[PDB]
């Protein structure tokens, strides 16, 4: 989700790169909040004493109710390299990471920070009038390029090849359009904090050149998480990697500058949104006649409903659509599974649907208490129709590969079939018909097995 | 059932607090000197060992008696 | 007391301590009651 | 409920304040005759209670 | 996992801390405990981004909030940027610590203005009630949020146990039990046994901590007081010396054995009151039941 992805990226980082990361207080403070609460409690227990603590003491701290959670915390301790285990006098004692402990203590008590949290220049503008709608406009134009609607403005080529290298946004040049994948609709489905984290981690996996450094991008991302909106910050404490980072995050919408090559930058609400989270707009009404009555005024929700609903009208408050067959066919040719569509409908349903689902489930439990049913917030007829339209695309499935037959002896056929089954490339074998099929990726192995 | 302090010592102590507060409130002095921290940790571990031995275990419970 | 011997020749002190500890609080209760009776008896005698 | 002025049952009640015992060996309670790990020693007769 | 509120009910009294300075070898112990409190609050704010912090200082004339500031001072800020903590730290820590030290400055100046009056009335109980009201406001304003209380009291071997704090603090306990808000107690002083606060932290599922030296207090606070309410059931508590949950008699003041109360005002009497009248509710008692109680039990000859 959100913590699991950044944690996994942190274990993907090597140990020496982690030790180089842990120098500044900002990244240690940000990493400390990713830990489980018992892990955070143990970190704060061990930060203020300069002697190693045995593992038996930390085992004694945890009650018998959540022992496995303690192990999970220890697993996180064994994953981010926050502890050094030491075998001394037959005992397995735990020492805190010295760079991490020094950095976190400098973050808490104050002292040397080497300007890792920025400095205010006391020239600022109000966030709502400029920065809020700047970050909003950047996010809506990039996510409207995400949904594929026509636009009079397109972002820079850097976020374009960000999407080209990504698993989402498959590309064709002979046609002139950019295709959304299943991962694209998954990206639209989740909340904007997880959206920022997926985009930033993929931008992390892109970069390998000497133009910018991995410790610099990590420190700057966690520092942008650590800053506060509404107050500006100045530039020379950042590296050249971090000036071009200011350029790239201004292109993405994380940070505001009035003009290029300026020394004063304004963090946006997305930077504060990066660390943690904090009738609805986009709530829609769906009936048995496949009608869509959506309370949406922003172009984003209308455009993302246009992916799988044939929209018919638009008001300032209403958007009128219909769940037709061809719209769902377009969605499935866009790779969008029906489960994600059903998820998008149920998380954006009207509260009237939710309440009526509770009276319907109350009537069900007073009707048939012997079985329990899920809270069907949507009627099952439209869900069944959506799943049938899902099934009717993949009624017929073609596997590409090669078929081998024409064996005079059954022993050779059985040997070839079991050789294909051992390497996991066979899809069918039949001794009565004396034919077996193998996949495209396994054609060469069977070929040079038969040749040799 | 099973110390008197005058106002002038009171006021001079408060003034000492004032001049110790105004000049430099250095937080890093809270860090112990690797010995009193060890003693405090030892006392806390002994107390929590006592409390965990008492609260390890608390329909009747099962017993080894037939 | 007979229970305090009934386990004593039964399992051989790997088990008598458990029974003794199980029956301790009622034993101190009746001991305190008998002691209070005896000391009021000696008080009214004197 | 508020009591009336005519009621004159203003009576002393003799009670004790028990002490919460902490033992690692379960013992027979005096109220239910079952194994309980904890208990409250009565200040008058040194018997233990559950609740 | 779940964000929390930490409210510190710090009891700052110049007489109590002066007696602690006289008893201890060191001087200016309020600076050390304030430093430990500031680092502990920064640690709690580092524990989670959505965590919140409040401080109530209880002085000899009453109570005063320290964070968040008095809202008129927030609206006026006029410019009062005193350089007490350096400006290069993390900003969310910096705002809280600067507000706290500015309120310490204002409170010490206000009490230095009112040093001529010596008060025999301690305001710890009212400060705890104010902290519990703050816990209510934060709990019902934002929808849920776990909460905790911290009490940094000082006895210094001079202030003994006080009867008038029995009724309020007890009520606070039940309100804490209503909101599942633990009340955590740190006592700095020579009085090893403080009955009422121990009963409070035992009945509210908190932790008691009696220390004798103000130095190294951040080790204590980050070791044992750092039990966030999200992991209270999975952490065994280091509170040693379990409290007996007894009470004190009315006419003698001693700790009570098997004893007598009236059925009118529930005051505890270790002995039968003279005149057959309850000392608190002034109710007349009949001769029959007190003659039954004063009667000796029987024994045969
Ligand atoms: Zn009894
Ligand atoms: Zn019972
Ligand atoms: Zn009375």
């Amino acid at each position: 989700s959100l913590k699991h992805s950044v944690t996994q990226y942190l274990e993907e980082i090597p140990q020496q790169v982690q030790n180089r990361l842990y120098t500044s207080p900002a990244t240690c403070l940000a990493i400390y909040r990713i830990l489980p609460p018992l892990a955070k409690f143990f970190i704060m227990a061990m930060v203020f004493n300069e002697n190693e603590v045995p593992l038996l003491d930390l085992d004694k701290w945890v009650n018998s109710n959540g022992k496995l959670q303690f192990q999970n915390a220890i697993k996180s301790m064994k994953s981010l390299h926050l502890l050094i285990p030491n075998k001394s006098s037959g005992t397995l004692m735990i020492n805190l990471n010295p760079t991490f402990k020094i950095s976190l203590r400098n973050a808490l008590t104050g002292g040397e920070v080497q300007n890792s949290f920025g400095v205010v220049v006391e020239e600022n503008v109000v966030s709502l009038d400029l920065l809020d709608e700047y970050s909003a406009n950047k996010w809506e134009t990039i996510l409207h390029f995400m949904v594929g609607t026509p636009l009079a403005k397109i972002p820079s080529e850097k976020v374009l090849n960000l999407l080209k290298h990504s698993k989402l946004m498959e590309e064709v040049n002979s046609t002139g359009e950019f295709k959304i994948t299943n991962e694209g609709f998954q990206f639209l489905l989740q909340e904007i904090n997880s959206q920022l984290w997926t985009l930033l981690l993929q931008y992390l996996k892109m970069i390998e050149t000497s133009k910018m450094d991995l410790v610099d991008v990590l420190h700057f991302i966690f520092m942008l998480g650590a800053l506060e909106v509404g107050k500006a910050y100045k530039i020379d404490a950042l590296s050249e990697t971090q000036r071009i980072m200011l350029q790239d995050m201004r292109d993405y919408g994380l940070v505001f500058q009035k003009h290029s090559n300026d020394s004063i930058f304004y963090p946006t609400k997305l930077a504060l949104m990066l660390t943690s989270d904090t009738i609805p707009d986009g709530s829609l009404i769906v009936e048995t006649n496949f009608k869509i009555y959506s309370y949406s005024n922003s172009p984003l929700q209308i455009a993302v409903l246009s992916l799988f609903v044939h929209l018919k009208a638009r008001f300032v408050n209403m958007v009128l659509g219909q769940i037709t067959r061809e719209s769902i066919r377009r969605a499935l040719t866009n790779g969008i599974t029906a489960d994600q569509i059903i998820a998008y409908l149920e998380t954006h349903a009207h509260p009237q649907m939710r309440r009526l689902a509770e009276e319907k489930l109350e009537k069900k439990l007073e009707l048939d208490p012997n079985c329990k049913e899920p809270l069907q917030v949507l009627p099952p007829t439209v869900v069944d129709q959506i799943r049938l339209w899902q099934l009717e695309l993949d009624r017929v499935i073609t596997y590409e590969g090669s078929l081998y037959s024409d064996f005079e002896t059954s022993q050779e056929y059985n040997l070839l079939s079991k050789y294909a089954q051992d390497i996991g490339v066979l899809l069918w074998k039949d001794d009565k018909k004396k034919k077996f099929f193998i996949s495209k990726e396994g054609n060469s192995q069977v070929l040079d097995f038969a040749k040799r | 059932t099973t110390l008197k302090v005058s106002n002038q010592q009171m006021l001079q102590q408060l003034s000492l607090v004032m001049d110790n507060l105004i000049n430099k409130l250095d937080l890093n002095q809270v860090v112990p000197n690797n010995e009193v921290s060890n003693k405090i940790n030892k006392r806390v571990i002994t107390a929590i060992k006592i409390n965990a031995k008492q609260a390890k275990h608390n329909l009747e419970v099962k017993s080894t008696l037939p | 007391n007979e229970l305090f011997q009934d386990v004593l020749n039964g399992d051989g002190e790997s088990m008598s301590n458990t029974c003794t500890a199980y029956l301790k609080p009622v034993l101190n209760s009746i001991t305190l009651a008998t002691h209070k009776y005896d000391e009021y008896f000696n008080e009214y005698n004197n | 409920l508020p009591v009336n002025k005519i009621n004159k049952g203003f009576t002393l009640v003799k009670m004790g304040f028990p002490t919460r015992i902490f033992e690692d060996t379960p013992t027979f309670c005096s109220c239910h005759s079952k194994l309980v790990y904890g208990g409250y020693f009565c200040p008058n007769c040194h018997s233990k209670v559950c609740s | 996992e779940s964000p929390s509120l930490l409210t510190v009910i710090i009891e700052i009294a110049p007489k109590l801390w002066t007696t602690f300075d006289e008893e201890g070898n060191e001087k200016g112990s309020i600076i050390k405990v304030l430093e430990a409190l500031i680092v502990f609050l920064n640690a709690h704010l580092a524990f989670n981004s959505a965590n919140k912090v409040a401080v109530i200082a209880a002085y000899s004339q009453g109570i005063k909030y320290l964070y968040p500031e008095s809202t008129s001072a927030l609206k006026a800020s006029t410019r009062s940027d005193l350089k007490i903590i350096n400006s290069d730290m993390y900003r969310r820590f910096r705002n809280v610590d600067e507000t706290l030290v500015e309120e310490i400055y204002k409170l010490f100046e206000l009490e230095k203005k009112q040093i001529e009056q010596n008060s025999q009335r301690s305001t710890l109980a009212g400060a705890m009630s104010a902290g519990l009201t703050y816990v209510n406001r934060i709990s019902k304003e934002s929808v849920s949020l776990k909460s905790r209380l911290l009490v940094l009291t000082c006895g210094s071997g001079s202030s003994k146990d006080e009867i008038f704090q029995y009724i309020p603090i007890m009520n606070c306990i039940f309100s804490a039990t209503k909101m599942k808000c633990p009340i955590d107690v740190v006592k700095i002083g020579g009085s090893k046994e403080s009955t009422f606060l121990q009963q409070t932290t035992d009945a509210t599922n908190g932790v008691y901590l009696h220390v004798e030296s103000t130095e190294g207090l951040i080790q204590y606070l980050a070791t044992a007081m750092f039990i966030d309410p999200s992991l209270r059931p999975i952490i065994v508590k280091p509170n040693h010396g379990s409290v007996d949950f007894r009470t004190s008699c009315y006419l003698t003041g001693r700790v009570v054995a098997v004893g007598f109360i009236c059925s009118v005002c529930l005051c505890v009497l270790s002995i039968i009151p003279p005149g057959n009248k309850c000392p608190a509710c002034d109710s007349q008692f009949d001769e029959h039941v007190i003659a039954k109680l004063k009667r000796k039990p029987v024994v045969p000859r």
